[PDB]
């Protein structure tokens, strides 16, 4: 399968057509999405399997062919890009300054930026290119709109 | 099956649109791995 960097689409053909269900990242040799995409399903690159190896559904995140690899963190500060791959539409950066999720166990970055949920996994880059994150697990606010976390992973 | 297509490389791009606003939100996470707003 093609294991080069970068961002790619997840499709299924178990529905009407090739419907695009989530997003990833390939990054060295290892494939990141959220649980929700792949629900921790094999994948297809080609004629390449790839496995499942790391899971979580509480933070809803998956890795393929080996341990999580993306460490970078929000500043706390700064601008970020929502690298944004929505469903039949070209990957599109969307720079913004993200809110706060102030939970029991801590504050989390969050972007208010509302995709077709086929988006969950694009990632989220601060401006040395690094992702701090995966756009698509969050909540429906007063207005009715989508705020998702930056959901990051550790790296072993 | 479920299969992966190639969407980009991962960079900044200067002078991207710019746009979404910055809310502060109460949140709680459950063992589902869902958000909720704590109001
Ligand atoms: C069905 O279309 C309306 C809609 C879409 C969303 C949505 C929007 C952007 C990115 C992700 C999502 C999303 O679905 N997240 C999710 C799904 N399942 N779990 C466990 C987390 C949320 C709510 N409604």
């Amino acid at each position: 399968g093609e294991t080069t960097d970068g961002v790619y689409r997840v499709m299924t053909r178990r529905l009407l057509g090739s419907t695009q269900v989530g997003v990833g990242v390939m990054q060295e040799g290892v494939f990141h999405t959220m649980w929700h995409v792949t629900k921790g399903a094999a994948l297809r690159s080609g004629e390449g399997r790839l496995d499942p190896y790391w899971g979580d559904v509480k933070q809803d995140l998956v890795s393929y062919c080996g341990p999580w690899k993306l460490d970078a963190a929000w500043d706390g500060l700064s601008e970020v890009q929502l690298l944004a791959v929505p469903p039949g539409e070209r990957a599109k950066n969307i720079q913004t300054l993200p809110g706060i999720f102030k939970t029991k166990d801590g504050d989390i970055g969050a972007v208010a930026l509302d995709y077709p949920a086929g988006t969950s996994g694009s990632p989220i880059l601060d401006k040395c290119g690094r992702v701090i994150g995966l756009y698509g697990n969050g909540v429906v606010i007063k207005n009715g709109s989508y705020v998702s976390a930056i959901t990051q992973g550790k790296r072993e | 099956d479920m299969y992966i297509e190639r969407a980009g490389d991962i960079t900044w791009e200067k002078d991207a649109e710019v746009t979404g606003n910055s809310p502060r939100l109460d949140v709680a996470l459950d063992e589902s791995g869902d958000f909720s707003l704590v109001e």
